């Protein structure tokens, strides 16, 4: 699934 | 009187694992695929309208909590045939709604894993001008192109069940590499305009 922006 | 049983691939069947990323621009997980059952489309009858494939996704340390998310996830396979590239020829049948793109979308998206042929592309033929009469049969290309799509939270990779929200709306194009057990995929978001990217290898 659409996973989180953990690199944001 | 009788129908086939299918057949087990080297790299699609039963027991099978996968491990490796699932990336964009601002994500990057550690993943894990499963392969727990495969009904190969081989042929046209009730069995091929039941998922082709299913398994689990396991997201490592998802949250700073969370250090394991798995999830359950079924899937249809391209043969060219019932279940051509272009997802809006599939059959009516309801359950393979979660599965549609628009026509551009299919296109644009098998295309880009780049182990098609440059010649002969249409938007408007059912494989998008790729099988032909020259064509093998999809089990006997190097390159098997899926759809998969997560629909249960799991607890384990034991499978007990406890996804509705946006970031569950789309689906993955997937393809694999029969020659060398890789597998490539594209998380599809209907409402964005951007993917994320799946690469994986056989652990
Ligand atoms: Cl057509």
């Amino acid at each position: 699934f659409w996973l989180p922006a953990n690199l944001w | 009187t009788y129908r086939s049983l299918g057949r087990h691939l080297d790299f699609l069947r039963p027991g099978l694992r996968f491990g490796g990323s699932q990336s964009s621009k601002y994500t990057y997980y550690t993943v894990e695929v499963k392969i727990d059952t495969v009904n190969l489309p081989l042929y046209k009858d009730s069995r091929s309208l039941d998922p082709h494939v299913t398994g689990t996704f396991t997201i490592k340390n998802l949250t700073p909590v969370l250090d394991k998310v798995v999830t359950l996830f079924e899937g249809y396979v391209i043969n060219y045939n019932q279940f051509p590239l272009c997802s809006l020829h599939w059959p009516a049948e309801e359950t393979l709604d979660p599965y549609m793109a628009q026509r551009e979308s299919d296109c644009s998206h098998w295309k880009r894993f780049g182990h098609f042929g440059s010649d002969n592309w249409s938007l408007t033929e059912r494989n998008f001008g790729q099988y032909n009469h020259e064509s093998a049969e999809f089990m006997n290309q190097r390159y098997i192109y899926l759809k998969w799509k997560e629909r249960f939270l799991l607890d384990d990779e034991e499978q007990e069940n406890l996804l509705e929200g946006a970031s569950f709306e789309g689906f993955y194009y997937v393809c694999l590499d029969q020659l060398t057990g890789s597998v490539e995929g594209y998380y599809y978001h209907p409402a964005c305009e951007l993917f994320q990217k799946l690469e994986l290898v056989p652990t």
